[PDB]
């Protein structure tokens, strides 16, 4: 059973490893819309100051 | 086991490991501990 | 969306666990067997 | 007589030092925010030494 | 010096691998490669075990 | 008693 | 070079405002997902001694 | 080279999102997964060894 | 709003989970120090 176990295991991690792959990809993403938010925001309270 | 034996122990036949158990049980429970001097001598 | 998305892959990685879970609970019906053994031993040599 | 010390008294006894919280930003939470500090558009992160007194103390 | 909650030997003995078996001992006694003073601290853990099994009871 |  | 495409799409784009549509916030993947899901949740011993 | 900082949601994205709240949830929930099941593989081998 | 339902819901059904499971572990482990006493006990017994 230990053998058994071990083996679902192994089986199971190659697809943890690609969605935390995919995870670290749509964090990076959400990093970089969250700046161009940031961006827009500022420029649309104070338009003049942001320029 | 021996006569000798499973007088000590109230088991007529066990593996060697029973009996080893059992006898160092025994010389601990009447604390004749590493050197050890008795009944199990006289009977043995 | 990208939150949305994120979530999505953080619930799909727990189901797989919570899946591998099972196998997990089926040793404990192995020791349960090997302890109820253990007490057969212990009834008789109590009778003998 | 003048009376004055060799040093001055010595931080938190100033009647300005007066503690309202505790910082316990944790390792990786700073990290992260000298990260988004520094990957800003308007970033302050290089006004040079010259340009302001504050960035010369530090 | 609290009591609050009586079932504290039995929540003790409960907590899974906290303590050593019989036959860990055993092995630990029958091999001459071991320092008298982890065998020393080996045998308070046991004897505070069974004490506590003890006062179970 | 001659157990205990 | 991201703020100069930031407001390169900003001011170059010659699209009034009206004709931006609004994108999805679920993709089909995350849809498909939580239909299964709701159907699995909708088809969802005492110690013995 | 990936980075431990990369997992971190700051502290304005969450309350921009709730939603990042949770998430957060999420992955300490598994953590506690991982744990139990990392646990359960010492204790079958453990059982094994005294067997 | 299925959404946040559904994150409720597997939590709760993760937290179960681990609680049915940690209780069974604790019985299967006071049961074994029950029976090594146990034995223990007759041993002794017998040789005194």
């Amino acid at each position: 059973e230990l053998n058994e176990n071990a083996r679902e295991l192994e089986q199971i991690k190659p697809k943890i490893a690609l969605q935390d792959k995919e995870i670290t990809s749509v964090l990076s993403n959400l990093h970089e819309s969250n700046k161009r938010y940031r961006f827009f925001k500022k420029i649309s309270e104070d338009p003049v100051k942001a320029l | 086991y021996s006569p000798q034996l499973t007088a000590i122990i109230g088991l007529k036949s066990g593996t060697s490991h029973d009996a080893i158990f059992s006898i160092y049980k025994y010389i601990h429970l009447n604390e004749l501990l590493a050197f050890e001097n008795n009944r199990n001598n006289h009977n043995s | 969306f990208l939150t949305n998305e994120l979530i999505r892959l953080q619930m799909e990685k727990l189901d797989a666990k919570l899946n591998h879970l099972k196998k997990l609970e089926k040793f404990m019906e192995l020791e349960r067997k090997t302890l109820e053994r253990q007490q057969e031993n212990l009834l008789i040599q109590r009778l003998n | 007589v003048k009376q004055w010390d060799l040093l001055p008294e010595p931080i938190r006894f100033l009647p300005n030092q007066f503690p309202l919280k505790i910082h316990r930003t944790p390792y990786l939470t700073s990290l992260k925010k000298i990260k988004d500090e520094i990957d800003d558009p308007f970033t302050k992160i290089n006004t040079r030494g010259a340009e302001d007194p504050k960035v010369l103390i530090n | 010096c609290l009591n609050n909650d009586p079932e504290i030997l039995k929540k003790i003995a409960s907590i899974p691998n906290l303590f050593p078996t019989d036959l860990e001992i055993f092995q630990l006694f029958t091999n001459p490669s071991v320092d008298i003073q982890i065998i020393n601290q080996y045998q308070l853990l046991y004897n505070l075990k069974n004490d506590i099994l003890t006062n179970l009871e | 008693e001659t157990l205990s | 070079i991201s703020s100069n495409d930031a407001f390169n799409m900003l001011s170059l784009t010659t699209v009034p405002c009206d004709r931006i549509e609004k994108s999805r916030l679920f993709s089909e993947k995350t849809i498909r997902y939580l239909m299964q899901k709701q159907h699995e949740m909708k088809t969802q011993k005492p110690l013995t001694p | 080279h990936s980075h431990p900082s990369d997992m971190v949601i700051p502290d304005h994205l969450a309350e921009l999102i709730p939603e990042l709240y949770s998430f957060q949830q999420l992955v300490d929930s598994e953590k506690r997964l991982d744990h139990f099941i990392h646990l359960r593989n010492l204790h079958m081998k453990r059982m094994v060894a005294q067997w």
